[PDB]
């Protein structure tokens, strides 16, 4: 079968109980060419996920869907059997690969659950292709509701709160706010942005880049000097990754501290964040549940030469490369969805009205 | 070792900056109303030259004049400055000649011209070619200052775009070529007869304009009379590697800032990187000379305000200014990424994006300047627009009630200058 | 399945072992099961024959035409492709770990990508700072003593890695789209002399892309016999592992 | 003389061009050993003249570096230990008791003598300034601690190696973007056999749960009690005064400047944009604007407890430590 | 049409004097409901906009939140009802008799909230006002006929002395009430036991919009951890999400050198709000909100 991913370097002991990879390190150097236990679709998706070739948690939902449609399309049914067992169980072997490869995320969680459930409601008596068609287009109509129109809603919500001349903060890289900012400029607001990177990854040069090419004027400056650049800014607009179901956000590492520095500059903190983001589970810290980064990323050229290569010769050194922060949601003040301008503690009732 | 030299030429032999070059010559240009030679002698002294030779034959009176009254001609200066007028010069190569000719160099000095901004350190790159001249019995007689850098880069401008092939394991140039007006590039193979490996092809790098030479590329340019800019000499110590090889080397930077003022582009973006802190310590508010009428305070949104300002109410200034001491701003202004001389008169309701105003210029309420300069002594009356890349010099007066084309040149020298006017535009 | 292995012969067996085996091997153990050979047939086309007493898993043998060329061939067998082709030749002794390749054209979904190995008419390798994005292809053959790079690739790419003597393997992943251009245009002769300049050409103008790996470990023996005692005095080396 | 202006012409533009002296004890030595050649070599009659020298020198070499406050704070310690000597030798603070119960023009011989016993003096106590405050580690550390630390402060290393000796603990460090210092700072306190653990700046809030006390250096302290420190420490102290967690300033007394917060845009040190973005980008970098401070301030309502070399204090008693440093008419200097 | 802008604007006035104690929103309902019985309409369009017309000419005579409220609701209301049934004659019949029922509920809301809001008051507790509020007045009459002993401290109301008007109904059933500055509720407030009071609107997030110094009241309670208590009614919840003061839309600020009539006070700074529907948390108004608007 598969074997396991073996963790590299050492770890805290505080974050003992989460797995952590080496970068260099890939499953399928041990897996047969050409590929039979597990689907090449999946095989492609797991290597460009461990290498980081896709990073945005839309764009690993959109792939994981896309591979998905591959492996539909590819399927055949055994016989003496039914696709809505058979589909469901063979399935499971490629989501543990592709764990092994990198965690998944929230959106690409709530994905499977919704495809699952659509593969379990297929009916017996339906034809196969029949049945991979639907499934196809149960795929593709996901992919359009909670992704295109979500964003489009949510743009024309956050319209609304945007004004000539205000100063809007951002954060890292995410293609909603990116949107946002992009169609309030194209409507006619007048504005500058000002934005926030933190290390290793630099996402936010990306969103840098795309205001540029929209005539919007921007700012850059690192998340450690932000304190120095809230006195002039009126709203701070953030990203999310995961809506969870006490109203804390799930982001990337830093948000939980830009919220804070905000609020003790008296700025609003806005989120925006569709809804098939949002989890039933709960999370107070972000120890519980992270994900361990490759810890070699953290080494920087600074001067000459690198203060951490060779850092694993040091018995007592260690190496934190956190992904995710949770910030509770007493430092949100509204959250824009598709469904309009809610508070924090709304988002359960979300989740009890998407369901049913 | 023996001390630092360095050899700086204050003479542009080159005439990219006419009609404007005529009456003060291009080393002496306020870049943010501080004048680029000015600038070159900080970055020589600060990377720690102690002796340096100025060959300025263009207008050298209002140079030696400059100098003479400058921080670095001051005893307790450790670079000494010496200053070297002849009227016979045409070229670089005229000065290496002299040079050579007087044995002015001992070893190992510093090649850069009067127009260069830059805050490089270059002891790790003078190491490596002692280090390199040591080693290979000094076949070795120039590195290269390069700064890596992106072809999109405004301070990449057309005219001095350069394409190099090196070796990658001993930085050596093998190859050197401009790319002015060429869509294809052509390498010889002959620099693949070398070595089977370390070719690499950079178009990664701006000409910094700052050379580590020898006494040996002075007596080369010496024997070579035909040799008249560096790139005459490059070309043709690499063509002829054949025959006394004499490998030509290159140092990269990746931290450190440099750049020359050869045209206005170059001039108006490398005054956008200094107003924007891109030179530190260079910077408006750090006075690196020691002069009373230059000082200013810096502010949010990099805002550099002098003594006795007294910004009229309801002006904006909202990124990247600077003003000179005694300059008055009238009210409901707009000035934006423009930088004012000292005892400029500025009217109301006047909008100035991307301008460039030297001391003394006067603007009439209600003109709207963007993308222009201003030399000194200029006015602008009422009801004034003057569309980008637009040139005013040496006391230009421009009648009211018109609109400036884009490329309008206005001096008080008929020929050079595309529109001659004298106070407006219509005749 | 996303690879189909293809070897083309147009050997005898000078070695230890038969010179087909080791391609044939390799591909054994890196995990394929169903091989298709095309053998040689201006001699006598019992390459077949002699191959038919081997003890290899499943292999599909086609005789050949009286002359034909490496993408001619591949033409020939174009109704028994119906994926992605692994094209080899039965001249490859090397232990290199295929997934150092493969990989290259899953992760980047490479249009083609190909095996070279650092040395001991040269051909121009180009490639960029990462060493694994293939943008220049020459022989001497068709340069004029000057060797020219369009304005645009130094643009988006600002620096090229040339080598000069480097070794391809041969080894090529190819995209069923490539063997469809093929066939649409029987002007190519040989994949490794036309086909691939033209697809690092056409890098540069529905995006396309090349990718390599360069190994320093072990090399395929040429075909001159003047390699073949190498092989040899390899073959022992590496006969204890395989 | 001549020699006494080349050293002035140098420690300036050693002062206006960066480098030099990277520890701030090795600074505050300088100054005060240039001060005393000041003192020696050039010639002054009363106090009133030698305090004029002095001030427009230390004047000087403020404007040359306005964030180097040590240079300042060296100087306005010259100034009051001149003060007190020329009242100790010639005669004999704002207060209410002053207010209600009611000239350096004299020359005297042995004045010049006593000010420079008592700069030797300050010397000496500034050369056991590191030992005096690790001292006081043992005090302040538990078994099994939980300590965060940003960038790279010799204070706080001191501190924690001393600690070490006889204690266990955990040290977690920042690194404090973009000069990653705190690397060099880990490297450092787990060759000594702590165990230490590296993140980046945009975690400090995430861990500071797991935290039970912050022990960090400073640049600067303000008369108010505030810190002028390395960039990111005003979030680290937010973060740890969300959780009630105490920070620790482990200062040297030499580190006081009697100035207010009330100066602006002159606080923070700005650099190069290179540091936060590369030149490398290419045109995006001419439409954007791009600000790299080096320092922060942190209001003294974060700070639990400083830690110098005459022991701990509040932040409500500094002013009264800054009474005992500096006469109130040097502040404007 | 049948009814004009003239006659809208004096049926709302007249109906607003004849019965004072019945609140804007109240009357502005009732004045939309008589519009629709009296339309001669065929078209459920023509009708949504006229109705849409009429809400606009009644938040021009009175510029509060209230009523803008009770316009949507009805807005809401009306589309609720063409979404049950689609024949507009069928459906019009239905609007009439289920306004009417509306209307009865409406009027019996302030005795609900009396009743389920007087039991949080104590034998000898001080209750600090901060204006008139008839929701107010109703909840003391409901304790004071429980035989519950308590002091009432109120503010004057600086625009408007609506705060004396408070305390002369409060006298008139006997209750030791006081009259202190609007500078003084700061100093007042730790002599208080808990707060009550009314609200204009109900933004979506779970604060209100109230009377200019309802703000600093309820940061000062919170400050000496002093219970913050709301009574409002059920058809002031308001679609609305300021981010601060400032956000507050204007129509709402004026008329009715600067002096705004209303502010906003945030859902954290509210512990329980007293509505029709019961107590809740903040919380539980964008829950509602959420849930009228499928």
């Amino acid at each position: 079968q598969v074997p396991t991913r073996k963790d590299y370097g050492s770890k805290v002991s505080l974050f003992s109980h989460l797995p952590q990879y080496s970068r260099q390190n890939s499953l399928t150097q041990f897996m047969s060419i050409p590929s039979s236990v597990i689907h090449p679709a999946m095989v492609r998706l797991g290597l460009q996920y461990s290498q980081g070739l896709v990073s945005g948690s839309n764009a690993r939902c959109i792939a994981l869907l896309r591979a998905l449609q591959q492996v539909i399309q590819d399927y055949t049914t055994p016989p003496n059997e039914e696709l809505s067992r058979d589909l469901v169980n063979k399935l499971k072997p490629y989501m543990s690969f592709l764990t092994q490869c990198r965690p998944l995320s929230a959106s690409m969680h709530n994905a499977i659950k919704f495809l699952n459930k659509e593969i379990t409601s297929v009916g017996s008596s339906k034809r196969e292709e029949e049945a991979k068609s639907e499934l196809r287009a149960a795929i593709d109509r996901y992919v359009q509701e909670k992704i295109v129109l979500a964003a489009q809603a949510i743009s024309r919500f956050a319209y609304q709160k945007i004004s000539n001349g205000d100063v809007i903060l951002v954060y890292g890289c995410s293609s909603l706010v990116s949107r946002i900012l992009q169609e309030a400029w194209t409507e006619g607001r007048r504005f500058r942005v000002v934005v926030v990177d933190s290390r290793p990854w630099l996402e936010g040069r990306h969103t840098l880049r795309s205001l540029v090419h929209a005539g919007v004027p921007a700012s850059y400056l690192l998340i450690p000097a932000a304190s120095y650049v809230l006195p002039e800014v009126s709203k701070v607009l953030l990203g999310a990754h995961a809506l969870l179901a006490n109203g804390s956000v799930m982001s990337r590492v830093g948000t939980a501290q830009l919220a804070l520095v905000a609020r003790a500059h008296n700025v609003p903190v806005l989120v925006c964040c569709e809804t098939y983001k949002f989890c039933e589970r709960v999370q107070t810290d972000a120890f519980v549940s992270n994900e361990l980064d490759d810890p070699d990323d953290l080494q920087c050229k600074r001067g000459e030469h690198v203060a951490l290569a060779n850092w694993q010769n040091h018995a007592s050194l260690r190496l934190l490369n956190l992904v995710y922060d949770v910030t509770p949601p007493e430092l949100v003040d509204l959250v824009i969805t598709e469904l309009g301008m809610i508070p924090c503690s709304s988002v359960p009732v979300v989740l009890r009205v998407k369901s049913s | 070792p023996p001390p630092l030299q360095a050899v700086l030429v204050a003479d542009s032999f080159d005439r990219r900056f006419f009609p404007i070059s005529k009456d003060q010559p291009r080393v002496l240009l306020p870049l943010a109303n501080v004048a680029l030679i000015d600038y070159t002698l900080e970055f020589l002294t600060a990377t720690g030259v102690q002796e340096t030779f100025v060959f300025c034959c263009w207008k050298a009176a209002q140079i030696k004049e400059h100098l003479l009254k400058s921080k670095w001609c001051r005893p307790t200066s450790l670079n000494v400055v010496r200053i070297i007028t002849s009227e016979l010069y045409r070229s670089l190569g005229d000065v290496l000649r002299d040079v050579d000719a007087k044995a002015l160099v001992r070893s190992d000095f510093l090649l850069v011209y009067g127009d260069v901004i830059s805050n490089i350190n270059i002891t790790r790159a003078l190491e490596e070619h002692r280090l390199r001249r040591k080693l290979e019995k000094n076949v070795s007689v120039m590195t290269m200052i390069f700064k890596e850098s992106s072809p999109s880069h405004p301070t990449r401008c057309h005219e001095d775009n350069v394409v190099v092939a090196v070796d990658s394991t001993t930085n050596r140039v093998l190859h050197f070529q401009k790319t002015q007006g060429l869509r294809r590039f052509a390498f010889p193979l002959s620099l693949f007869q070398g070595s089977s490996d370390g070719v690499e092809v950079r178009y990664d790098l701006l000409d910094c304009h700052i050379s580590i030479c020898s006494p040996q590329v002075a007596q080369l340019f010496t024997d070579n009379f035909d040799y008249q800019t560096r790139d005459d000499f490059v070309r043709g110590l690499l063509v002829n590697e054949e025959i006394l090889g004499n490998q030509i080397h290159m140092h990269v930077t990746a931290k450190e800032y440099g750049a020359r003022v050869s045209n206005l582009h170059m001039y108006s973006a490398v005054c956008a990187d200094v107003i924007r802190r891109w030179v530190y310590p260079l910077t408006p508010e750090a006075n690196f000379t020691d002069s009373t009428t230059q000082s200013c305070t810096h502010s949010r949104h990099n805002i550099y305000r002098g003594p006795e300002v007294s910004l009229g109410h309801g002006s904006i200034l909202e990124e990247n200014v600077l003003l000179g001491s005694g300059t008055v701003i009238g009210s409901n202004c707009f000035i934006t990424n423009s930088v004012i001389g000292p005892g400029c008169h500025i009217g109301d309701n006047v909008v100035l994006d991307q301008t460039y105003l030297w001391q003394g210029v006067r603007v009439a309420a209600g003109a709207q300047i963007h993308q222009s300069l201003l030399c000194d002594n200029a006015e602008v009356k009422e009801r004034v627009t003057l569309k980008p890349r637009s040139v005013l010099t040496s006391q230009v007066v421009v009648g009211p009630n018109i609109t400036l084309p884009e490329g309008s040149v206005i001096s008080l020298h008929p020929p050079d200058a595309e529109e001659d006017e004298d106070d407006g535009e219509f005749s | 399945m996303e690879f189909q292995a293809v070897v083309m012969a147009v050997l005898l067996p000078v070695g230890n072992k038969p010179l087909i085996w080791y391609p044939l091997n390799l591909l054994e153990r890196v995990g394929f099961e169903e091989v298709i050979v095309v053998t040689t047939r201006d001699v006598q086309k019992a390459l077949c024959a002699e191959f038919k007493m081997k003890m290899k898993p499943d292999i599909v043998c086609i005789p050949d035409d009286a002359d034909m060329g490496t993408a001619d061939s591949l033409r020939y067998i174009y109704p028994k492709l119906k994926t992605d082709v692994l094209v080899l030749s039965c001249d490859l002794i090397t232990d290199v770990a295929l997934h150092e390749v493969v990989d290259l054209f899953r992760a980047y979904d490479a249009s083609l990508a190909m095996l070279m190995r650092k040395g001991q008419q040269r051909d121009f390798i180009g490639v960029d700072s990462t060493g694994k994005r293939l943008l220049f292809m020459a022989n001497e053959a068709d340069l004029d003593e000057e060797l020219v790079i369009k304005g645009s690739i130094l643009q988006k790419h600002p620096r090229i890695r040339f080598h000069t003597g480097l070794v391809d393997a041969h080894l090529y992943c190819l995209k069923k789209y490539i063997v469809d251009f093929l066939m649409e245009n029987g002007s190519i002769t040989s994949i490794r002399s036309e086909l691939i300049p033209y697809l690092v050409r056409k890098q540069f103008s529905k995006s396309l892309d090349i990718y390599s790996f360069i190994k320093e470990a072990n090399t395929l023996n040429l075909a001159p016999y003047d390699a073949c005692w190498n092989a040899c005095r390899g073959d022992r080396w590496e006969d204890l592992s395989r | 003389g001549s020699e006494l202006s080349e050293r002035i012409e140098s420690f300036v533009e050693t002062l206006k061009r960066g480098g030099g002296p990277r520890s701030s004890e090795e600074m505050a030595r300088e100054t005060l050993g240039l001060l005393r050649q000041i003192i020696t070599d050039h010639r002054w009659s009363n106090a009133g003249e030698l305090m004029e020298l002095i001030r427009r020198e230390g004047r000087r070499m403020t404007a040359a570096q306005p964030s180097e406050t040590t240079v300042g704070n060296m100087v306005r310690r010259v100034l009051k230990i001149i003060r007190e000597e020329y009242g100790r030798l010639h005669g004999r603070q704002e207060s209410l008791h002053k207010l209600l119960t009611s000239d350096f023009s004299f020359h005297y011989a042995q004045l010049q003598s006593n000010i420079i016993e008592a700069i030797n003096e300050l010397l000496v106590e500034l050369e056991g300034t590191m030992e005096n405050i690790a001292a006081q580690a043992l005090e302040h550390i538990h078994s099994n601690e939980v300590i965060m630390t940003i960038g790279f402060s010799r204070t706080v290393e001191a501190f924690l190696k001393e600690a070490a000796r006889k204690r266990k603990f955990h040290v977690i460090v920042a690194e404090c973007a973009p000069f990653c210092q705190g690397h060099e700072m880990a490297v450092n306190l787990s060759k000594a056999g702590i165990e230490t653990t590296v993140m980046t700046d945009a975690a400090i809030f995430a861990v500071m749960s797991r935290v039970n006390k912050v022990i960090i250096g400073t640049k600067t302290i303000l008369a108010n009690g505030a810190l002028r420190a390395v960039t990111g420490t005003h979030t680290l102290a937010l973060a740890a005064k969300h959780h009630s967690t105490p920070l620790i300033v482990c200062a040297p007394m030499f580190k006081l400047s009697p100035q207010f917060p009330n100066e602006e845009d002159s606080f923070h040190k700005f650099v190069a944009p290179e540091e936060v973005l590369p030149f490398t980008e290419g045109d995006i970098l001419e439409k954007v604007s791009v600000h790299c401070p080096v320092f922060d301030y942190v209001p003294p309502e974060l700070i639990t407890l400083f830690i110098s070399n005459i022991g701990g204090n509040a932040p409500s008693y500094i002013y009264r430590l800054m009474s005992e440093l500096y006469h109130p008419d040097d502040h404007v200097l | 049409g049948p009814m004009d802008d003239k006659e809208l604007i004096e049926y709302f006035k007249s109906q607003m004097k004849e019965d004072p104690d019945m609140a804007s929103a109240v009357a502005a309902i009732r004045t939309l409901l008589e519009f629709l019985k009296r339309d001669k309409g065929e078209t459920i369009q023509g009708l949504r906009a006229n109705l849409t017309s009429a809400i606009e000419t009644l938040c021009g005579v009175d510029s509060s939140v209230a009523v803008s409220s009770g316009g949507e609701l009805f807005l809401r209301f009306i589309s609720l009802a063409s979404l049950e049934y689609s024949d507009y004659s069928k459906c019009k019949k239905i609007m009439i008799e289920r306004g009417e029922l509306f209307l009865r509920r409406i009027s019996l809301s302030r005795n609900k909230i009396a009743d389920l809001c007087h039991t949080f008051i104590k034998d000898g507790a001080t209750i600090l006002t901060h204006a008139y509020s008839r929701v107010v007045l109703r909840v003391l009459e409901a304790a004071v006929a429980a035989k519950k002993r308590f002091s009432v401290y109120v503010t004057e109301s600086q625009p408007d002395l609506s705060g004396k008007k408070m305390a002369k109904a409060l006298c008139h059933l006997n209750v030791p009430v006081t009259v202190v500055l609007d500078a003084a509720v700061g100093y007042i407030m730790e002599k208080a036991d808990l707060v009550i009071v009314g609200a204009e609107g109900v933004v979506e997030n779970g604060g209100i919009i109230n009377k200019i110094g309802t703000n600093q009241m309820a940061v000062c309670a919170k400050a000496q951890n002093k219970p913050f208590y709301v009574v409002a009614e059920s058809f002031k919840f308001v679609r609305l999400f300021p981010l601060n003061q400032q956000d507050v839309p204007d129509k709402f600020k004026y008329k009715a050198e600067e002096h705004p009539w209303v502010d906003y006070t945030a859902p954290s700074l509210i512990t329980l709000l007293f509505t029709d529907l019961g107590v809740l948390t903040p919380s539980a108004v964008s829950d509602e909100l959420i849930k009228l608007y499928l």
